[PDB]
RNA sequence: AAAUCCUUUAACGAGGAUCCAUUGGAGGGCAAGUCUGGUGCCAGCAGCCGCGGUAAUUCCAGCUCCAAUAGCGUAUAUUAAAG
RNA sequence: CGGGGAAUCAGGGUUCGAUUCCGGAGAGGGAGCCUGAGAAACGGCUACCACAUCCAAGGAAGGCAGCAGGCGCGCAAAUUAC
């Protein structure tokens, strides 16, 4: 039962605002507690520099080799596993290159098929992976 | 601090459901009638609509003794009877719910001049436009999206510097004349 | 099915301690030991035990990992033996 | 720069790989390149400043990690 | 202010009018191909369900078609959908 | 920083508002004051704290969160113009 009373107010808000905590996002975004969590730190896109290129198999039902770089980010400075989009876009990357990632799709969760990773690829060596894909570019040297 | 003003406003409201088959159709049909450009030109005409269609019933909602809704009312009615989508019997606010986007794409200038038998058909009429051959009163105006007022009807001509109606020969009249 | 001699991008392993939910963990002929994955045909169809002589396809990247392409048995490991594969037995 | 190239022709003479080469004072993402070298290879994870200021964010950031910072005006100290 | 841009107007300027329209899709959600080469649970696609293990309607391509259009993808904060 | 407001939206609401108008605040951090109707002023001074320029080593001079511009920081932002 909810009191009705004309004089309730005070009783309703408290509630309403109180009980708004046990609601999954607003807890995870208005307590500042996602954002340290976040690598990013609430940024769309962030930059790196690869450690390696690594191997991650896909989930039980649908086995293949996704492949992967782990890059250490500039402003924290704390290393991630990126996922490379497009086929053979793995060899365009070298180790020790700086590498703009961002986040997959889905907020910050894994993806139907390679598990354990948030990120993905979108920059090389400050040339766009599509453009490496396409040949509309070629990797400065 | 600067003297400018930021006043811009978006005339077009794109559709909920991007895909949806009767209304893809029901938008051909209007661009394939008027000789449209894109989709936006309907979507322009619906959000135009849809205004006139809100402050009308906003006002309906308000007595029939009020001063406001009547001077609002007869402002409204008064400006769709000027722009010629309504005459003089159908002049009640009730009946402003009974247009449709057929009564607003019937006043674009490239319907009239095509309507009108200046032009041969609804395409050539835009381009006819465009290229600057159609002038109402003393003014050369190139724009299709010119929506024209009952009382400017009556004098839709080309406009007189045009080789079409002014008389005097073109790039490729002038080209093959020399070499003729 | 036929013998194949191939050393081109993959190598020969001895199956060691083949722990895992398919890890495996067998130990190379030419290098150190590597976590060879079972590739997808291999998943159900085909049976690696706990010492087997395997080509695994090398994988050059991070050279940590690899994965099973090929299993071979008593008469392909005696033919091996015979041209190519260190006296190590079979 | 040439100074830039003498410490590189020293380098490839003492037969030591260099990754990263920059101009001007030393700042917490030239530290930071230092750093993610120190995953690979501990000794080469060191940043050879020949005649440039040292930034304290720089210092500091290579004193918390383990990067070191051979700084030198007179190039025999280096 | 002096210029620029625009408007005005001599001369030149359209037949692959080569004076060239892109960005994303074509199993369902969701508009559009069980067409033809290639690969063979490898490479990859896929927001979600899923597609790939030798006739792939979904991968890499060719052709064709659809969507919006000088714009259209992608990521991320936020609003409606969320009674 | 707070308002005037902004985005979205059946009705109710939710979210944003450093940013051109109004009010407040501070000129690297604090503190003290001269002049003046008005300042605890920083394109005024005096001291300390942090940085840093010249030097004949005796002393001297500092303040872009004004317009340009540069370095740094980062996913993120223009011309040393008339």
């Amino acid at each position: 039962g909810k009191c009705r009373g004309l004089r309730t107010a005070r009783k309703l808000r408290s509630h309403r605002r109180d009980q708004k905590w046990h609601d999954k996002q607003y807890k995870k975004a208005h307590l500042g507690t996602a954002l340290k969590a976040n690598p990013f730190g609430g940024a769309s896109h962030a930059k790196g520099i690869v450690l390696e290129k690594v191997g991650v198999e896909a989930k039980q039902p649908n086995s293949a080799i996704r492949k992967c770089v782990r890059v250490q980010l500039i402003k924290n400075g704390k290393k991630i596993t990126a996922f490379v989009p497009n086929d053979g876009c793995l060899n365009f990357i070298e180790e020790n290159d700086e590498v703009l990632v961002a986040g997959f799709g889905r907020k910050g969760h894994a993806v139907g098929d390679i598990p354990g990773v948030r990120f993905k690829v979108v920059k090389v060596a400050n040339v766009s992976l599509l453009a490496l894909y396409k040949g509309k570019k070629e990797r400065p040297r | 601090p600067v003297a400018r003003s930021w006043v811009c406003r978006k005339t077009y409201v794109t559709p909920r459901r991007p895909f949806e088959k009767s209304r893809l159709d029901q938008e051909l049909k209007l661009i394939g009638e008027y000789g449209l450009r894109n989709k936006r030109e309907v979507w322009r005409v619906k959000f135009t609509l849809a205004k006139i269609r809100k402050a009308a019933r906003e006002l309906l909602t308000l007595d029939e003794k009020d001063p406001r809704r009547l001077f609002e009312g007869n402002a409204l009615l008064r400006r769709l009877v000027r722009i010629g989508v309504l005459d003089e019997g159908k002049m009640k606010l009730d009946y402003i719910l009974g247009l449709k986007i057929e009564d607003f794409l019937e006043r674009r200038l490239q319907t009239q001049v095509f309507k009108l038998g200046l032009a041969k058909s609804i395409h050539h009429a835009r381009v006819l436009i465009r290229q600057r051959h159609i002038r109402v009163r003393k003014q050369v105006v190139n724009i299709p999206s010119f929506i024209v007022r009952l009382d400017s009807q009556k004098h839709i001509d080309f406009s007189l510097r045009s080789p079409y109606g002014g008389g005097r020969p073109g790039r490729v009249k002038r080209k093959n004349a020399k070499k003729g | 099915r036929e013998l194949v001699f191939k050393e081109d991008g993959q190598e020969y392993a001895q199956v060691i301690k083949m722990l895992g939910n398919g890890r495996l963990e067998a130990m190379c002929f030419d290098g150190v030991k590597r976590l060879c994955h079972i590739r997808g045909k291999l998943r159900k169809k085909v049976w690696i035990n706990t010492s087997d002589i395997i080509l695994v396809g090398l994988r050059d990247y991070q050279d940590n990992k690899a994965d099973v392409i090929l299993k071979y048995n008593a008469d392909e490991a005696r033919s091996l033996k015979a041209y190519g594969e260190l006296p190590e037995h079979a | 720069l040439g100074s830039l190239e003498a410490l590189l022709e020293f380098l490839k003479t003492s037969e030591v790989p260099y990754a990263g080469i920059n101009i001007g004072p030393v700042h917490k993402k030239d530290v930071m390149k230092a750093s993610v070298m120190l995953e690979h290879d501990p000794q080469y994870a060191v940043i050879l400043a020949f005649d440039v200021r040292i930034e304290r964010d720089a210092q500091e950031m290579a004193d918390s990690l383990g990067v070191r910072i051979f700084s030198a005006e007179i190039i025999y100290h280096l």
